[PDB]
DNA sequence: ATCAGTCCGACGACGCATCTGCACTACGAGG
DNA sequence: CCTCGTAGTGCAGATGCGTCGTCGGACTGAT
């Protein structure tokens, strides 16, 4: 009964990253410990308090609130930790130095009684559960209070991971899939039963209930498993390939292709008279989509089925799909019935894995791809994606011309054969989720002057791997920022950037450069670099062409990428605001 | 355990210093009075309320009473009465306490005792250097005024003045020196220089106004304390860690 | 056509109470009444409000039955601009609904006649076991303070009395409306049960300062029949589907 | 180094609010003939001028004409609270910055105000010398009513004046606003000379109006045929405000 | 020594919650 | 009716989440 383990034993799981001992150490977590606590420690290794299908609030402490909370914990001001973290960059390894002055009495410990102790797993989990649900008018000072108090009752090594736990993903080197082999090599010997553990984990998305079921029972408990309605099954995925022909020689006679759309792939459910609309990330989105529950229970003549499909937004005039950005409007919880009249929708169904109360996870793609054809009848609403059996090799590209008009670009390749079933759990070479040639951005070559830099975040964020670029304006003899560059530099270039900036480091901003963004340090404009981008976009952050096109906004270069330095070009020879505006004008309006 | 309270404003304002300070408290109806002292999770601030058997229409007790509550829920279930409506609090079983609001509609609610545990608080037994007395409405206005843009306020008074000053952008100060309207009372031991931050130290807003006589207890290297006195022997004492 | 009411804050308030349940509605004019009805897109709440022939100050009819269908947001938010005590006259000849105020400042608003409707007049003849009569000024004072302790209510009657009880989470609210208590006018005896949500009964409290009395026809496994008694012989029915 | 007391603190707050709605940094030009300030917008569409004739001040002693530039980034809010209509406010220069004081005879809660600024060269008092035909007086709930009414149904408001009549027509063809000001409506006095129409900036109309709440005295409003409108009203304890908005002659 | 599978993780734009603080107004009550 | 105190709403500003994937670079391990 102690949470000190997730500091002491968990300090070594980031310096020995080898996939030979981190799995061995992950075994020690479930080697010999408590009964119900293990089911609760499981959620550490997924960056969650609990699986997101049961229905629970999301922790509201993000970064700036966490900044204020840690300022309260260390009795410091807002700006000190702000700058100390901006310079370091990797937020979370700040608390070790923050709790370097271990002196905080305040009240409750200075008058009659002095005491100090630690916590345990069941305490932290309970506090997190309570802090998630608390909401209302008394919110800002109450959510911060618990994090601050636990931090004040934390330890220097604890305050290395307690910050990141609130931040999100554990920066360890271990994911959820490794927990699947952890118990496999801990309780039931080794990797021999790892396939069985994965098989049991596939159809039910939980991680506490499954773990408890396995713990209370034996290893053979991984056998009697069926998809029970409700708790969904983890969807499978694949990769993107550029090879035009690498599938026919491995599969049947060109088989069938059923396109590939976007739109927040979702698993429809149906039990008795209830239906659930679980999505990609295993979150309840049934309420936010009340227009699809009437599409399934009233037009899919089934009894109890769990299927897979995608819910793409539909244009209000005709059916030509829409970007998922426009689909994002359907995340409202209050004015739900109003947005329905503006943005129509149409779902498509690809997979069909459960009916007649009998499992269908491991079956050929003939009773799965085309199973309930007399059930999902054609209507003015949800259909099945158009598929046509490809005859010969040359037919792998003929339907591209017709299917590109929809806007989904790439298609998938259904692979027949007993070796090719819908066994989920691992994203790999199962059935080709190609993208043809997809759609890339544009290319434009310009030369820009380095005027500032930003320290990056993460394990490699110590160096100044991010820069702010500015353009010379002959009319005003001033430099205005046009874009912020953080990627495109090789290892040697990144290493030399710090020394180059230090050789010209200045405390105060140069009078001839102006920008609304505040860099970590100010750099004299000396060197000129070439940056390639996609398109010019309006951004209020940058002062380039201010108020020329849009008021209180400026032009910015989308997708910055470094190419090469320009040692023979002076800053005055850099791209000008007039040239930027002229290039922007030539771009298509649509 | 039947109790009747004539007023609701006392039960609509005292918890404002309790609603957002510590989310859990132990409403402790004693065998002879009602006294409330509860710690806080921040380990910074702490409020206390003293109330004897002078404002209760009926008060019958036999054993200790520990009706738990949620601060937000307690405020919610005490927002119905507006003008003068009385209250009727009693039950028979220690699982739910029937909270009946007297007047208008015969209305009683059932609320679970969300029991919580907390440590005890000693009876201060600490002396301070200054126990001043100003206009409570004026002093509350000063706490709301000097800290409107800043995020830290410094308290400094040398001999005959009190300045809760907040600096960093503009050194704007409010003084109550001699009998010019402020400083209705003053005890002295040394010159004063301290700070008290903004935000939830500004969130003691709608508590002072019950009695228009504030009384600070600020002192060097000592926690804060606001001293009060209401009718019927009701005094509320504040606590606050330095800066 | 020419329309006018004696209370610019009343008719606009009855229509503003339709701005939380109905996301759309249509207007038609009968020989001696104006119909505010239509089935909500929520497919649960049924709304049909009848304006009496006596609410106006010179209502006229030109040719025959005319549809004056509107858009919710405009005729709701432009008519949010009401003074403390004004008069609201409505003029709409063929295409433009001109919401015109008069009194302290003769002002007007303009809006084209938008044509969109959902005219489903379902039959309402199912009988109910229970009957009660409560004034418009107590039902709201109860439900609004009951509108925050969850989202689902329950109604049960025994020995000829109406018990408003709110359940959910861990704490319950009880209300004991009764003729003897005086919080009633007339009622009847029938022991039945049902259950209803809050958003379907809390969004309709806004029509408080527009009515004189209130008729509630509670029932068992049948739609809830809340009738808002109108000044000068009007109909204020608010049908609610069961749980 | 001067010492001038304004017996009404809320009047000073109203003046600084009225001048704030045009910019972020303001001035207080101290001359031997009074206390006055001047500003204008970047697009030359609206501006506020505040002046204090040297007859209403409790005391008024200045050696040389002095002007100082100050910002109300913090001064606005630190002066946003003054809970005494009977509070006197006084301003006195310091060695380096600006120092203002407010006195209330209710709680002795004297508040000290410090502003980091220094004196600068003054500018000669110059007001646009124009004559406006239509002239009338009104309350503080007629201009605000027009502003709030128009703030929704459009941004182009036209104030039309007929023979002893006033007509409002604004917005676009889809949504308009109809109202009249018959002799002795929400006005009080009228000095109309010629029936003329004009237009201004409805959003900036409300922006100009919203810095006027607290004027217990009637407001005198005048304009002309495409003439920049005058919105004139003085507070209880002295101080005359003159508001300029420029007519946007088509867009 | 050389490429296959395999795997954790970092990435930075968009639209909507959700709360916090302020600004203005409506009403109830003692004089 | 005058005045004040408090409830009540309307509205900007600040933090956070969900969302498509996209590409990376290192590890095992059999020829
Ligand atoms: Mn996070
Ligand atoms: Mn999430």
């Amino acid at each position: 009964m102690e949470f000190k383990v997730i500091a002491e034993y968990f300090d070594k799981l980031e310096k020995i990253s080898s996939r030979l001992q981190l799995t061995a150490l992950l075994a020690d977590l479930l080697s010999k410990s408590d009964k119900t606590i293990i089911d609760k420690v499981v959620y550490i290794i997924q960056g969650k308090l609990w699986p997101d299908f049961l229905g629970y609030p999301e922790l509201g402490i993000g970064e700036k609130f966490l900044i204020k909370a840690i300022s309260i914990a260390t009795n410091t001001d807002e700006n000190s930790v702000e700058n100390l973290y901006k310079t370091i960059g990797d937020l979370g390894e700040v608390a070790r130095r923050l709790k370097s002055k271990q002196q905080s009495t305040g009240i409750l410990g200075f008058l009659g009684t002095t005491s100090k102790e630690s916590l345990t797993v069941d305490e932290v989990y309970s506090t997190l559960s309570k802090v998630a649900l608390t909401t209302g008018e008394g919110s800002r000072d109450l959510k911060i209070r618990l994090l601050a108090g636990l931090l004040k009752k934390a330890d220097p090594l604890e305050a290395k991971f307690l910050v990141r736990f609130v931040e999100g993903r554990l920066r360890v080197g271990i994911g959820d899939a490794t927990v699947l082999d952890a118990m496999a090599i801990a309780f039931g010997g080794g990797q021999s039963a790892s396939e069985i553990i994965e098989r049991a984990y596939n159809l039910r998305a939980d991680l506490g209930n499954i773990a408890k079921i396995i713990v209370e029972k034996g290893i053979e408990a991984l056998k009697t498993l069926k998809p029970q309605v409700g708790i969904p099954i983890r969807p499978m995925l694949a990769e993107r390939l550029s090879n035009p022909e690498e599938i026919l020689k491995k599969m049947g006679g060109n088989a069938i292709v059923d396109y590939k759309y976007d739109g927040e792939r979702a698993q429809i459910h149906k039990k008795e008279d209830k239906i659930f609309i679980f999505s990609r990330r295993l979150e309840n989105i049934t309420s936010q989509y009340p227009d699809v529950v009437d599409y399934v229970s009233k037009y899919i003549e089934g009894k109890e089925f769990i299927i897979e499909g995608e819910i793409v937004a539909i244009d209000p005039e005709s059916g030509e799909m829409r970007p998922f950005q426009e689909l994002m409007h359907r995340k409202r919880k209050s004015d739900i019935y109003e947005a329905i009249k503006e943005y129509p929708v149409n779902v498509f169904l690809f997979d069909l894995m459960y009916y007649e109360d009998v499992d269908y996870t491991t079956k050929p793609l003939e009773a799965r791809r085309k199973l309930l054809e007399s059930i999902v009848k054609p209507n003015d609403y949800v259909k099945i994606a158009h598929h046509i059996q490809a005859n010969n090799v040359e037919d792998l590209k003929s339907f591209f011309y017709r299917a590109i008009s929809e806007g989904g670009e790439g298609v998938m390749v259904k692979a027949i054969g007993k070796d090719a079933i819908y066994q989920a759990g691992a994203r790999g070479w199962l059935w080709i989720k190609l993208k043809r040639d997809y759609q890339s951005e544009m290319a434009d070559t310009v030369d820009l002057v380095v005027v500032g830099g930003f320290y990056g975040k993460g394990k490699r964020g110590g160096k100044i791997s991010s820069l702010l670029m500015a353009a010379y304006n002959p009319k005003t003899d001033s430099f205005e920022s046009v874009c912020k560059v953080a990627s495109g530099f090789s290892d040697e270039q990144l290493d030399e950037l710090q020394k180059k900036l230090m050789e010209i480091k200045r405390d105060v901003k140069h009078p001839r450069v102006n920008s609304k963004m505040e860099p970590d340090i100010w750099v004299e404009p000396v060197y000129v670099a070439e940056i390639i981008g996609s398109e010019i976009t309006i951004s209020p952050l940058h002062t380039c062409c201010q108020d020329v096109v849009e008021k209180d906004a400026g032009l910015s270069i989308r997708f910055p990428r470094f190419i090469r330095w320009r040692d023979d070009k002076s800053p005055e020879d850099a791209t000008t605001t007039d040239e930027i505006l002229e290039m922007y004008n030539k771009q298509p309006k649509k | 355990m039947k109790v009747v309270y004539d007023d609701v404003r006392v039960l609509k304002d005292i918890i404002q210093a309790l609603a957002r300070l510590v989310d859990e408290a132990v409403l402790k109806f004693k065998q002879d009075s009602v006294e409330l002292v509860a710690l806080d999770r921040a380990h910074i601030s702490l409020i206390s309320v003293n109330l004897p058997r002078e404002m209760f229409k009926e008060y019958d007790v036999n054993d200790e009473f520990k009706f738990g509550f949620n601060t937000q829920y307690l405020m919610k279930i005490l927002k119905v009465a507006k003008r003068k409506e009385a209250i009727e609090i009693a039950s028979e079983s220690p699982d739910s306490v029937i909270i009946n609001i007297i007047g208008s509609t015969n209305r009683e609610f059932n609320v679970r005792n969300l029991e919580v545990s907390e440590q005890e608080i000693p009876e201060i037994n600490l002396q301070f250097d200054i126990s001043a007395t100003i206009s409570s409405d004026g002093f509350k206005s000063a706490i709301s005024e000097v800290s409107t843009v800043t995020d830290n306020v410094v308290v400094e008074g040398h001999e005959d003045r009190i300045l809760i000053k907040a600096e960093g952008e503009s050194e704007v100060e409010v003084e109550f020196s001699k009998d010019t309207g402020g400083l209705q009372d003053l005890e002295f031991s040394k010159e004063s220089k301290n700070s008290y931050s903004a935000e939830y130290l500004d969130d003691v807003l709608s508590l002072t106004k019950l009695s228009d006589y504030v009384k600070i207890s600020f002192g060097n290297q000592k926690p804060l304390q606001l001293f009060f006195n209401m009718e019927g022997g009701g005094k509320v004492t504040y606590l606050l860690a330095p800066k | 056509m020419k329309a006018k009411v004696i209370d610019a804050v009343s008719f606009s308030y009855i229509l503003r109470t339709v701005g939380d349940f109905l996301s759309e509605a249509n207007f038609i004019v009968t020989k001696e009444g104006i119909r505010v009805s239509g089935i909500d897109p929520s497919r649960v709440v049924f709304l049909d409000i009848f304006l009496p022939s006596s609410y106006f100050e010179g209502f006229e009819v030109s040719q025959e039955k005319e549809i004056i269908g509107f858009k919710l947001e405009d005729v709701n938010d432009i008519l949010k601009r009401v003074l403390k005590d004004d008069t609201l006259i409505l003029s709409s000849n063929e295409s433009k609904l001109t919401l015109t105020f008069d009194g302290e400042f003769t002002r007007s608003f303009e809006l084209p006649l938008i044509q969109v409707e959902s005219t489903q007049p379902p039959s309402v003849n199912l009988e109910f076991p229970f009957k009660a009569q409560l004034l418009t000024i107590t039902f709201a004072d109860i439900i609004d303070e009951l509108s925050d302790l969850g989202e689902v209510l329950n109604i049960h009657s025994k020995e000829n009395k109406l018990y408003f009880e709110v359940i959910g989470d861990l704490s319950t609210a009880k209300v004991e409306l009764s003729t003897d208590n005086g919080t009633l006018l007339e009622a009847s005896g029938a022991d039945v049960s049902s259950s209803y949500g809050m958003e379907y009964v809390a969004n309709t409290t806004k029509m408080r300062r527009a009515s004189d009395s209130m008729e509630l026809y509670f029932g068992s496994q049948i739609p809830l029949k809340l009738r808002f008694k109108l000044p000068q012989e009007g109909y204020g029915d608010f049908y609610i589907a069961p749980r | 180094a001067f010492k001038i007391v304004y017996p009404n603190a809320k009047d000073f707050f109203s003046f600084i609010n009225s001048i704030t709605n045009v910019t972020d940094s303001i001035i207080l030009n101290f001359t031997e003939d009074g206390i006055f300030s001047r500003h204008l917008t970047e697009d030359k569409v609206l501006m506020a001028i505040m002046r204090i004739p040297k007859d209403v001040l409790s005391e008024y002693s200045i050696d040389s004409p002095t002007s100082v530039k100050l910002d109300v980034s913090s001064v606005k809010k630190i002066l946003s609270k003054a809970s005494s209509k009977k509070a006197t406010i006084e301003l006195t220069e310091t060695d380096s910055g600006l120092k203002i004081i407010i006195r209330d005879e209710k709680s002795g809660a004297k508040s000290t105000i410090y502003i980091k600024a220094e004196k600068g060269q003054v500018e000669q008092l110059t007001e646009p010398k124009v004559n406006l035909a239509v002239n009338f007086t009104t309350d503080e709930s007629v201009l605000n009513v027009i502003a709030a009414d128009v703030t929704l149904v459009g941004e182009e408001m036209r104030i039309s004046t007929e023979e002893d009549k006033i007509k409002i027509e604004a917005g676009e063809e889809g949504k308009r606003y109809v109202a009249f000001l018959m002799k002795d409506k929400p006005l009080k006095e009228l000095s109309i000379d010629t029936s003329a129409s004009s237009s201004y900036s409805a959003e900036m109309f409300k922006d100009a109006v919203k810095g006027l709440r607290g004027f217990s005295a009637p407001t005198m409003v005048s304009f002309g045929e495409n003439l920049p409108m005058k919105i004139d009203v003085e507070a209880v304890s002295g101080g005359h405000m003159i508001f300029w908005i420029a007519p946007r002659l088509l867009e």
